[PDB]
């Protein structure tokens, strides 16, 4: 008979012992649901996911929920299939939790509902499209130093405290509300307190009508934070394939999904990597990013935050990430401590999209132009450093003269952002903004203050607010 | 029908264990009840380890490893052409499969040193900064190694369409790519007609670490094939610090000790027994060549870290592209300084040998005393003339995407640059004067180019200074 | 007769069983020259040798070869010695590798000619000869700063890229043609490219009638890079000892030696040291280098280079390597990336011949004088860099002057340097260079141009390089 015994408890990972010639496969989900015979045990109902075999009829799994109650000799159930979450226009409204039941109050999902499993192959080299469309954010900086690819997956990287969270709640307002497909949100290991302000948010604006959200916060185990990710992507993969429509796919953070990985690696017998990470940390990731893509059928565009651990973007989890990116965006604190508040680093931050036969030519050299000055200024800021800005000679005086202003300019007042300061936010056109940039370059506002270019939208604004204080 | 059999102990990670399977060849390809192929790398007293090449989800405990008797190999031929395949030569193109009736062994000796002949050829990448600073000749491999988004990609997309008109087959190795990023690659070698005699092998980052482990050593193969019957190749190897990364994981999980920052002790062999296979073959091997373009990406231009010394201690020459070089405007951006070839000279035209002999080393001074002289007055004429020079020669070297220039016409922009005709030319309007140049050229100096194209000499300098004075008279500073 | 059985392998390490009490002792060579039974195996020619004693009848080797193809159980012959190689003047004009087998194609060695065993205990303190001489070789900065000894060691550390191997090949082309007694070459764990390169241009010049040379490169596995260099030690050894010439010895690349020794230490199971050597580190470098003396009998004098990993000149196995040499020559890329060649470090370079006693009271001054100079420029650049050139006194202003000539000329255009600088070499004698320095010390050339200094040779080709500038 399919029942196993536990054999070891070890924090998350669990050891079950099955019968000779009955093992289930790898990422099958085991069932473990005991009733408290005593007054010196507890009730449990826990589900365990399968990850290697040990050889002796032994296999050894990861737990989806604290294993706090286990007892040795306890009986397991094999299910035969792995973790299975219901998919379709059910889950359109509601709020899910790593196994795919509902937290939001609104009821269960019927037992008939078709559900999916969770692990699957990528798909093929064959099926993929790769048309490069530019998608509009009414972001500066973003629309033109880094512009954003229509069907593709864009990061952005950033330390803690630096904006991520910000700038993924003004991408979706900016986005979301207009896009007409479905939008998916997963979060993975960020606070129960932006989710429920998201969640709130959303069920005000009335986009929750076409939108789903699975969460995996930090207050939970590792394998929940392993496979919230995995969940998420499945209920969008399915209106990806069955429906052939756009979707929208919001990741909090991916990078929880490898610390998870990682926490969960030394129990399970492997020698850690070269800063202590597993060293399966590349294929793990790869086989989660590959199947997050647009195909023949439909397209995923995903906009997916990574933290950076103590700014080190050196560290292998962000280091290894930024070859599944079409475009991101690198967050800075030195930017942000300036007040810059988009704080995107205007030289690190890049796109495939930047092509003067899909941007336009002069789009192309305006942005070649503003890269290059600020490039300029970042070369003196060591002189200007030690000596000030007296020994430069007239070009060099010039090129801070424009740079500090360009770098003002990228600055901009969000509308998520009005909480934090009164200030209501604006929105860019990208023709606009080009020719902002081009008039900055060209000297026509050198005699302005350089205060006056920081947070506005327009570069009317600039002039406004110029005359408004003294000029 | 019989085998040697054995039973599977542990499976996990794209690793397993086996019991049996005692007559068990070092290296030898083994596949599994499901029919999943696998290596077997670890031949202990009692248990064999063996690595899975593809989906390990269908493997359980217990199940039965069957020998096959064969040395790990790739199928080779010419069907590969035109086509994307698997490491383990399988097609993913979905074009049907291919009719290779020929198979050669994943890992061969390289060849000897009596078998070898100098270098003496050159290879055309279309480049300007390329050809005339760092040559790459047939035969010589050549490290390229940059940040990330520096231009690594595009150079080696560049060389591979500069080959159409050339005989020579281009294979192109992505490891650890997405495969949108690859399909991206062969869309646009099928739009400028590079696919017509180009295989292009892909190991992706979803698929197992032995197929990015083994997909160099597969193309390598491949190219060996066309190399032992006096064809030349050339071999891109996109990315091999991900294949270093893979073979770091498979040694890891095969529980062998790490060294420094979790390398295995063989790092540095790995690469040396893959790049000493290309080669430059003598008259009486076939005289058949094989250079191979293999890339390094270093974290913040850090070049002191282990795999970038590593690689750079084997291969032949590197090319440096640097950051601040790519936004201050210069593309490609290639640093001078530190970019060298150890076979430049050797593997030029004679005309770009007499109009570039020192160029690399110029502009290594020029670099050196644009630094210096900055903080003072450049007081000196001479050194008032020499920063001159280097402005014109550093804004002449600079290229746009997709854009080949013919060795003859470059040849003539170099001697027009390097002979002082381009002395009273402000530098912001020497690309248009190189633009006009080439149309000048096009027009009246047909004569120049199919001299220069027939006898590997410069022509009289007196009919290219008279040339090149007419093009000047014509032309207009703006 | 006793046989044995291959039980493991792991890579390059094979372990054999044999009988009780017929053990091989450590150093010897085992041969397995299995013949395929049947389609299923291959024809095998491997060679082993003893390393480690495991205990249970158990020995652990290193093989010569590649070990594709082994199977358990395979039958080992133990040849009761360890590894031998041809002596004499069969060797002259002949290529060798690891193991003595000629490469030339060329024939085979007759069976009956003398062999001698690889390894051997090192000289005593009693016949090591210690008398000094000066070895002329045609290099300003050499004969200069820092000469070299007759049958003494020298040693040419550098990174990669900074012209080890060019250096190599000038000093062959110097010396070895007109050396008169016998020279041989090791190429351990280089290129196979610069190999042939090498043996051709001997050829063509007609010293490789008077040269033996052997070769272990990259391709090969890390046996052979570890043997090579001892087979071309007691190559050379003969010679010193039975015939009492004259010797010219020259390792390709000495570090090679030591990473071979690496990468097999945690196969053969012992615990890492500081940064991945292995523990026997010392002890292995000075068994080698400790045979390569000049005796009473004969004398050798050894070139090396040796390689820097990243330029760390605190790296273990330059730090333990700069205490077996007589004479030390320093390549920094800081000079090669200036384009001065041959990139030699005025300061860092060493030797115990520059002495008043040996190579005279005026080249002794003159070479004292152009260290301090260089010594007192060195400190000025930094605040040079940053404060300019004009807030600098006449004193300073002057030693610029001079040290920025002293150090151009101290560049040289080399013979084997044709293939990239096009101008053709030069040799330049000890009395003139010390003359030509003299003379720029007492700055009679200061109205010169500095850019005329570069790859000249002599002060009179600078003088006449500066009439092509109109000087
Ligand atoms: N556009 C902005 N305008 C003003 N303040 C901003 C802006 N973006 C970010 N901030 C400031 O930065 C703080 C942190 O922002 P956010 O929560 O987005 O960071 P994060 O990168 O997600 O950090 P964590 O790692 O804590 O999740 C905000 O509370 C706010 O004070
Ligand atoms: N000569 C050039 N002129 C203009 N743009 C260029 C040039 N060379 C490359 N680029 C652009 O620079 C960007 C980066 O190039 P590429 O992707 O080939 O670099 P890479 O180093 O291979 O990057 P990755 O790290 O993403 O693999 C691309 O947008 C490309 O179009
Ligand atoms: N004296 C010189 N004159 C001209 N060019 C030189 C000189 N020395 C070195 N170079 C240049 O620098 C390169 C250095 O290559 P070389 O083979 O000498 O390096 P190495 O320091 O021995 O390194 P490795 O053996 O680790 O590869 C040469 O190929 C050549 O381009
Ligand atoms: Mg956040
Ligand atoms: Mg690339
Ligand atoms: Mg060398």
């Amino acid at each position: 008979m399919t029942r196993g015994r536990v054999i070891q408890v070890m924090g998350p990972v669990v050891d079950v012992k099955f019968e000779n010639g009955h093992l289930p496969a790898i990422y099958n989900a085991l069932k473990i649901q005991h009733k408290a015979r005593n007054e010196n045990e507890v009730d449990i109902d826990l589900t365990l996911e399968v990850a290697l075999h040990l050889g002796d009829d032994t296999v050894r799994t990861i737990a989806m929920a604290s294993t706090d109650g286990l007892i040795r000799g306890m009986e397991v159930i094999d299910t035969g299939a792995p973790i299975s979450v219901p998919v379709g226009e059910v889950t359109l409204g509601r709020v899910f939790n790593v196994l795919g039941e509902p937290i939001d109050l609104e009821g269960d999902i019927p037992a008939d509902a078709r559900r999916d499993p969770i692990h699957r192959p990528a798909p093929k080299f064959e099926e993929l499209a790769t048309e490069v469309e530019i998608l509009e954010t009414g972001i500066k900086v973003v629309d033109l130093l880094a512009p954003y690819i229509k069907g593709g997956k864009i990061g952005l990287f950033g330390g803690a405290g630096v904006g991520k969270t910000v700038l993924i709640q003004e991408l979706i307002h900016n986005i979301a509300q207009e896009h007409g497909g479905i939008s998916v949100f997963a979060g993975v290991g960020e606070r129960t307190r932006e989710g429920n302000d998201l969640y709130h948010e959303m069920k005000d604006s009335g986009v929750i009508s076409k939108t789903a959200m699975v969460f995996g916060q930090m207050n939970e185990p590792p394998g929940a934070r392993m496979r919230v990710a995995l969940t998420g992507l499945t209920m969008a993969e399915y209106f990806r394939d069955e429906q052939g429509q756009d979707v929208l796919l919001f990741i909090d953070n991916i990078f929880r999904f490898t610390q998870a990985g990682s926490e969960v690696s030394a129990l399970l017998g492997r020698m850690p990597s070269a800063v202590g990470y597993q060293p399966t940390l590349a294929t793990e990731m790869g086989q989660l990013q590959e199947r997050i893509t647009s195909t023949a059928k439909g397209s995923i565009t995903s906009i997916q935050a990574i933290y950076v651990p103590a700014d080190d973007y050196t560290d292998p989890a962000p280091a290894t990430t930024f070859s599944h990116l079409d475009a991101t965006t690198n967050l800075e604190r030195k930017l942000a401590e300036m007040g810059i508040y988009p704080a995107v680093d205007p030289l690190a931050s890049t796109s495939r999209a930047l092509a003067p036969e899909i941007v336009g030519e002069e789009h192309y050299q305006v942005a070649r132009k503003v890269q290059q000055t600020l490039q300029r200024y970042k070369e003196l800021q060591d002189i200007i450093a030690i000596l000030g800005m007296d020994e430069l000679s007239d070009e060099d005086k010039l090129v801070v003269h424009r740079a500090r202003r360009i770098q003002f300019f990228l600055s901009q007042n969000f509308h998520v952002a009005e909480q934090f300061t009164g200030q209501p936010g604006s929105y860019v056109p990208v023709k606009e903004t080009v020719r902002g940039f081009k008039e900055i370059l060209e000297g026509k506002y050198d005699h302005l203050p350089e205060d006056a270019f920081r947070l506005v939208g327009r570069i009317e604004e600039v002039v406004e607010k110029a005359k408004a204080m003294g000029v | 029908q019989v085998s040697d059999v054995g039973t599977v102990i542990q499976v996990g990670d794209g690793i397993a264990r086996a019991h049996g399977l005692d007559n068990v060849m070092s290296g030898e390809l083994v596949e599994f009840a499901n029919g999943v192929m696998g290596m077997a790398l670890n031949l202990e007293e009692n248990n064999v380890g063996i690595v899975i090449l593809g989906p390990y989800t269908g493997i359980k405990e217990g199940d039965e490893v069957r020998r096959t008797g064969r040395i790990m190999e790739v199928p080779v031929g010419e069907a590969l052409i035109g086509r994307v395949v698997n490491p383990l030569g399988q097609p993913v193109d979905g074009l049907g499969p291919v009719e290779t009736t020929e198979t050669r062994p994943i890992e061969s000796p390289a060849p000897g040193v009596m078998d070898r002949r100098s270098v003496h050829e050159p290879l055309q990448t279309g480049i300007k900064a390329i050809d005339a600073l760092v040559p790459i000749g047939r035969g010589q491999r050549e490290l390229i190694i940059g940040d990330r988004q520096t231009g690594k990609t595009s150079v080696a997309i560049d060389t591979i369409i500069n080959q159409k008109d050339q005989n020579m087959i281009s294979i192109y190795v992505a490891i650890g790519q997405k495969e949108s990023t690859v399909r991206t690659v062969v869309e646009t070698l099928r739009k400028h007609g590079a696919l017509d005699y180009t295989i292009v092998v892909t190991a992706s980052a979803s698929q197992p670490a032995p197929l990015l482990f083994l997909a160099p050593y597969a193309g390598v193969a491949m190219g060996e094939y066309f190399m032992y019957k006096g064809k030349h190749v050339l071999v891109v190897y996109d990315d091999l610090s991900k294949q270093a990364a893979a073979y770091r994981e498979l040694s890891l999980l095969l529980r062998r000790p790490p060294g420094r920052e979790a390398y295995p002790g063989d790092i540095f062999y790995l690469h040396s027994r893959l790049l000493e296979r290309a080669a430059k073959l003598s008259d009486a091997k076939g005289g058949g060549s094989l250079t191979a373009l293999p890339f390094v990406e270093t974290q913040a231009g850090d070049i002191s870290a282990y795999i970038p010394t590593n690689v750079i201690s084997i291969t032949d020459g590197q090319i440096f592209l640097q950051s601040d070089l790519f936004f201050s405007g210069v593309r490609p951006a290639i640093n001078a300084g530190l970019s060298v070839s150890r076979v430049g000279g050797a593997a030029q035209i004679k005309a770009m040998k007499k109009v570039a002999g020192t160029l690399r080393l110029d502009l290594a001074a020029y670099r050196e005393l644009e630094a210096f002289a900055q903080f003072g007055s450049d007081l000196d004429k001479a050194t008032q003339a020499k920063l001159a020079r280097g402005a014109r020669t550093v804004e002449v070297l600079k290229q746009d995407l997709h854009q080949p220039i013919p060795v003859e016409k470059q040849v003539l922009i170099i001697y027009a640059l390097t002979r002082g005709f381009l002395d009273d030319i402000p530098v912001e309007d020497v690309r248009r004067f190189e633009k006009e140049f080439y149309l000048f050229l096009d027009q009246n100096g047909q004569h120049l180019l199919e001299h220069i194209r027939t006898t590997k000499d410069l022509p009289n300098e007196d009919d290219l200074n008279k040339a090149i004075e007419a093009f000047k008279k014509t032309f207009v500073v703006s």
